[PDB]
């Protein structure tokens, strides 16, 4: 089994992982307490490589939902999904915590529910006989999800360090600063852990998110409850090599390893094209495969903020372009030929880059049976642009004298302020030294 | 072709040996391989016939 | 016509056989009067095998209960099955007792109640067609089972040499020293008769009893009432090749002949999978029969405390895995294919070992015809740890100067203490020599 145990943590990290499971139930066509169709084995050929294997003809996800506020998990028992999950082997109903908005609460709460936090992942791993890893779906948004998630990057990198560590971080909207004020602190605190307590991550941003939500989803005002729709689908899109047949890189640690050349450059930008429902009327005339990877190499679907004058002094190094559903697997070699003549992907000025192309067959569902799907998993060397945005609001904040002694009460009593600042400066420099 | 399609299921047999040794299959031949390949990585005898005959037994039971 | 007389002796020896007779009436479907279930003869093809041979459709336990403690036996005659019991060939109704709680109390009371203790097994062997043997359901806890139990370990070795001897040696929690402290003295006098005047023992430790009582029946604070279900189940469990026909090693001296390499090594560890209520969910469609002995390939349910790291400095020699009821047995020859490949049970290197597989029919009673069962009767040489553990508790007791003249006011007036030490080290060398 290539069972990955998801570590959903956080007020926002729970919800984006919640519709990740409901999506899998909508396309496998299942009841959340019974397997009522033959689409479970005809549609999908593995259904328990991320789920606990059938012993009642039913599938139980390999997810744990622990959080300081029991209120996000109490909203799972008002939906028919609290018998898809179980009452202690997924989540403990009424597991309290802090206030919680402090990072230093959640960091100390992993150090005293320390016994139970590594029994819940191993209660829910009694059929993993060869573990993939642990993916921490933990949000930076809120002090709840960033505090307890930063603890678990450390204890799972000292017992399972060669196994996958990979987080879906979402840095809260950096154009508010009177909604969240602890925002440069909780970001730089997890960012220290991504580079020496972790292998690879897949970063995201909220302020580059909502750009797309009004351009391809076309909502009237960004609010978190549509943001979770767009995230929950790219999480089921990235595992379509491991839940359906394949061979070359048919593991989730097969895809992600080949997007790393050097530590401190492994931050993957995510892009996903079929969010528009006006491409299902342009498939009666055929949407082609030639141009569906000419909008993946275009920067339009970018969920990580960055300049359009920082891609002329930087080039992409590794870019993976995943088609699902229709593809036509004889003209996919016709699709890559025209890439080099336009040059929509930049190539590193010290050797050839890499365009890895993949295809995968899927279960019947609407962007994998009527219309083309493109997942991008980019690797660009302009990723220091978020780190400069968070580090210039962190030292500015220290110039307003905020959280230098209103943060030293609970388990910070040394100078660790310059520890986040400098380790961020090693990252901002080492990327530029290895990129001309 | 009426008895060679229903009486004997010929074309299902064709994709079946292709799943074996053309590598057209899923993580069937993948999970056969990595136990053997972890023994190669430390240069310890992986042949050892016997366990390999149980590794393809375990292969064909993956994906179901 | 293979009638066994259980000999309950001691304080803990009376509580464990109480629910043993209570398991038999509930699975044979019978009333304490007559027949109310025709599964009584169709399910059990040998109803009489621990019971009186009926001649008016009555069944009588072949039980004898002698003890110097009237508190434990007064809870046996105030039972609904106190009419299954008759105080006229078993015991008195309101029976008496010795001091007791001393080994010299019950050893001397053994020989002035010598007429009735060998005229109460021959008032339960008068319809007998040949006696199988005697099972000494005696305690290692206190001086009561151990005083009176050391006596019958001797006389059944020479008034009854042909007949089978086999004991349920149950330890108390050995870390008591204020309700019992004479426990290493009374233990070793009985442990010496058990290896030279007895052929087989069935060892049971208590620290691995409470190991199950908190993770398979789940109490927050221990009780000794979750300890008597665990023994009473494994008692009826050993006799599924004998209460219902076998074919080969259909005798109980057949199982034991292939489980004993030679006396000097005969201490069988016992293991039992269906003690938990989460094994009735693995028989609603039948879970596969490949995995029910690859959980006994390395135990995790043993009623004998031992390390899991003392399985690589020791080598199993004989292991029996008796499967019971409906298990759909046709992939059971597939299960022995996969045993050699893991080797979590090391086999002896001076010569071949034995992987014994059995199946047995049982009545259509729900936990004997639905749940997947693995009953282990192991014989592993890592048992030398228990003998080193009682001997470390003796030698510490003699330097506090306790029982150097306090135990030799009664029926000890000669040296025999180093005889108990030496006889333990010959037994300990000869267990380890059989894997050398």
């Amino acid at each position: 089994p290539r069972e990955i145990i998801t570590l959903q943590l956080g007020q926002c990290g729970n919800q984006i992982g919640f519709e990740f499971w409901k999506q899998l139930c909508a396309e496998h066509g299942i009841s959340p307490e019974g397997i009522v169709e033959e689409f479970a084995t005809e549609g999908t050929d593995r259904k328990d490589v991320f789920f606990y294997q059938a012993d009642d003809e039913h599938y139980i996800p390999r997810a744990v939902l622990l959080d300081l506020e029991p209120r996000v998990i109490h909203s799972i028992l008002n939906s028919p999904y609290a018998n898809l999950y179980n009452p202690e082997n997924i989540y403990l109903s009424e597991h309290g915590g802090g206030a919680g908005n402090n990072w230093a609460s959640g960091f100390s709460q992993g150090e005293k529910i320390h016994e139970d936090i590594f029994d819940i992942i191993d209660r829910e791993a009694d059929g993993s006989d060869s573990l993939e890893g642990f993916v921490l779906c933990h949000s930076i948004a809120g002090g709840t999800g960033s505090g307890l998630g930063s603890y678990l990057l450390e204890r799972l990198n000292d017992r399972y360090p060669k196994k996958l560590v990979q987080t879906y971080s979402v840095f809260p909207n950096q154009d508010e600063m009177s909604h969240v004020v602890v925002q440069p602190y909780n970001s730089l605190l997890t960012l220290k852990r991504l580079t020496q307590n972790a292998d690879c991550v897949v970063v995201l941003d909220n302020t580059a998110l909502n750009r797309i939500a009004t351009d391809r989803l076309h909502i009237q005002n960004p609010s978190f409850s549509q943001i979770n729709q767009l995230v929950s689908t790219i999480m089921s899109a990235s595992t379509t090599t491991l839940r359906y047949p394949g061979y070359m890189n048919n593991d989730l640690i097969g895809l992600i390893a080949s997007l790393i050349p050097t530590p401190r450059l492994h931050f993957l930008m995510t892009g996903y094209t079929p969010l528009t429902t006006d491409q299902s009327v342009a498939s009666v005339r055929k949407t082609t495969v030639l141009d569906v990877m000419r909008r993946l190499l275009q920067p339009k679907n970018v969920m990580v903020s960055t300049g359009r004058d920082r891609q002329t002094n930087h080039c992409y190094i590794a870019i993976l372009n995943i088609i699902q559903g229709e593809v036509d697997p004889t003209q996919v070699h016709k699709s890559l030929q025209r890439i080099r003549e336009r040059k929509l992907a930049n190539f590193i000025p010290w050797g050839p880059a890499s365009i890895q192309v993949a295809l995968s067959r899927k279960s019947p569902y609407l962007p994998s049976a009527h219309r083309v799907s493109g997942l991008m998993m980019a690797n660009h060397t302009n990723i220091s642009s978020l780190f400069e945005r968070t580090c210039r609001q962190y030292d500015k904040l220290r110039k307003r004298e905020a959280f230098l002694e209103q943060f030293r009460k609970e388990d910070i009593f040394k100078d660790n302020f310059d520890e986040l600042d400098n380790s961020r400066e090693i990252v901002q420099q080492l990327i530029d030294e290895y990129h001309a | 072709m009426y008895t060679l399609k229903k009486d004997y299921r010929l074309v299902e047999y064709l994709q079946a040996m292709r799943n074996f040794f053309l590598l057209e299959a899923g993580d069937t031949m993948y999970d056969f391989y990595t136990p053997i390949f972890d023994k190669i990585r430390e240069k310890e005898p992986w042949l050892n016939l016997s366990y390999l005959n149980v590794q393809i037994q375990e292969a064909v039971g993956q994906r179901y």
